[PDB]
């Protein structure tokens, strides 16, 4: 179910903590049913590096710690 | 049927997952230990069988090199169950 | 008397248990509750890191995956 | 029936059937205390009168975004050693010391931007806030690209706390510091998403 | 299959050793008395065998989760 | 403008009213 909600989030731009801790800011093109997430307009911030621009990135559901959602995001609405 | 799912909800109001539905029903805060080795203090807006969660008003709390407390705030969050280790109902927090 | 994992576990409810996690911490408490996926809820929970009583947590949900083994206590 | 099973699949089928007879969820009623988790406080509200208006905060945040655009024009066109706490303090604050010219900050990489920010917070803890300092903090923040690491979030919250604390010492809104403090707090609290520190009036 | 291996060990009620996935400093040993399709084991008379330090901690009857298991062998 | 930050700061402090 809660993954229904994630799939309602195209064009929302978010930040993702990966499991290795890398922070991944981008805009959602798609989320699938096993939480794999495709992004575009991506900025990756790495512990001991400078950052990284990328036109697109696609990311393994099971490589995600959590999503940081945009604050304006209207939750009660999408929880249905 | 599909109304055998209403066992699920009876099963959340009593299972171990009650701990979560607490927070949802009552707008209470919980404290999750997370595998990133940090703690998340927040309210649960929603959750599933797997402990996937939508949280509000989260403080990420942790420590680091004599070790200094650190934190960071997060308005809204989708937390993967995978990242969750344990979850406190009625945690005790202080300045 | 082959004892199987579900019935064994259902059998631990009510009683003192020592859950030990994949990552080396363990938790003692009274096994309040249990579901299909073998999630668990403990009361009067106590944390032990390196075996040292770390904290007194009260009521606590443990997600199934993190569990290494569970066993009863006196 | 009342034999035993000779193959694994049969045994399992036998387990499965037993596991459907069992209750799926079981709760045990018990009959009758808790460590503390030390949590960093927020931002010290503003004395009555001093809290800036929503329309002002919104105003600067927008302005600060713009400022960061320009910080990437100069950034294409390209100092103490990165680890030198002391030199960096000198370099920036001096006795005087150097302003934050695009010349110099656009040459600083992200890990440095961040370290320096730490060094100027560490100065600020035990020294008073100047407008020289205000400039550097404002600069280094504008030179922080995001998404930020968490270490760097915690950093700027520390700094936003430290501001709100100093703001309590002020005795007339005519203090030079007030606006600079209100700003930095507003920026951390609204531009960098830590609204749990923000001055809602 | 790994299950067929176990199954037998249950017939003999053999004493077995378990190699854990996440943990290398440690083995689990016990006599097997039940299991299920996810290879969770009920294990009796059970022990934590610390490597190097040659020590052994009595646990008694435990249930070992199946996701944890690298490898099974007899003792 | 090399001091464009310095300026933008002061402009921003100044602008409190």
């Amino acid at each position: 179910k809660l993954v229904r909600f994630l799939m309602k989030l195209s064009h929302e731009t978010v930040t993702i903590e990966l499991k290795n801790g890398t922070q991944v800011h981008g805009t959602i093109t798609g989320v699938d049913v096993s939480m794999n997430t495709h992004l575009k307009a991506v900025k990756m911030t790495l512990k001991n590096r400078e950052p990284v621009q990328l036109e697109t990135l696609s990311i393994r559901g099971n490589n995600i710690r959590y999503f940081i959602l945009p604050d304006s995001l209207p939750l009660d609405t999408l929880l249905v | 049927p599909e109304e055998l799912q209403k066992r699920e909800e009876e099963e959340f109001n009593t299972g171990p997952l009650s701990v979560l539905t607490q927070s949802v029903k009552n707008n209470t805060q919980v404290l999750i230990n997370c595998r990133n080795n940090k703690k998340l203090l927040g309210r649960v807006k929603a959750f599933d069988r797997h402990c996937n969660m939508v949280l509000e008003n989260v403080k990420e709390m942790w420590t680091e090199v004599k070790p200094v407390n650190k934190d960071r705030y997060i308005s809204k969050m989708f937390l993967r169950g995978d990242s969750v280790i344990v979850v406190l109902r009625n945690p005790l927090i202080a300045g | 008397l082959p004892l199987n994992p579900k019935p064994f576990l259902n059998g631990l409810t009510g009683k003192p248990v020592m859950v030990k996690l994949k990552w080396g911490m363990e938790y003692k408490g009274y096994l309040v509750s249990v579901d299909g996926y073998m999630n668990m809820q403990l009361a009067n929970t106590e944390e032990y890191i390196d075996g040292a009583l770390s904290g007194h947590l009260g009521e606590v949900l443990i997600r199934c995956n993190n569990v290494l083994y569970i066993r009863g206590v006196e | 029936p009342s034999v035993p099973p000779r193959t694994p699949q049969e045994y399992l089928r036998r387990v499965q059937i037993e596991a459907a007879q069992c209750p799926d969820v079981v709760v045990a009623q018990i009959d009758p205390k808790q460590s503390v988790n030390i949590s960093l406080s927020g931002c010290q509200p503003a004395p009555e009168g001093y809290s800036p208006t929503l329309q002002w905060q919104q105003q600067q945040v927008a302005q600060f975004s713009t400022v960061r655009q320009n910080v990437n024009k100069h950034r294409s066109h390209w100092m103490p050693k990165s680890e030198d706490e002391e030199g960096w303090k000198k370099f920036c604050l001096g006795e005087i010391g150097f302003p934050p010219l695009l010349s110099i900050v656009s040459r600083m990489n992200q890990a440095t931007v961040t370290s320096v920010l730490e060094y100027l917070s560490n100065w600020f803890g035990e020294r008073d806030f100047t407008p020289e300092l205000g400039r550097w903090l404002y600069a280094l923040l504008a030179c922080l690209e995001k998404p930020l690491l968490p270490e760097a979030h915690s950093l700027i919250r520390q700094l936003a706390r430290r501001c709100s604390e100093v703001r309590l010492l002020v005795d007339s809104k005519d203090d030079e510091r007030v606006p600079a403090l209100n700003l930095l707090i507003c920026l951390v609290s609204r531009y960098f998403d830590q609204r749990d520190l923000a001055d809602e009036p | 299959q790994p299950i067929n291996l176990i199954f037998r060990y249950l017939q003999n009620r053999s004493r077995i050793q378990v190699w854990l996935y996440e943990q290398v400093n440690m083995r689990i040993e016990g006599c097997i008395i039940g299991f299920d399709e996810y290879m969770n084991l009920v294990l009796d008379d059970a022990e934590e065998i610390h490597s190097k330090t040659k020590s052994r901690k009595q646990l008694g009857r435990i249930m070992l989760k199946g996701d944890n298991i690298t490898l099974l062998q007899s003792v | 403008d090399d001091t464009a930050l310095i300026k933008a700061y002061d402009k921003a402090v100044a602008s409190f009213k």
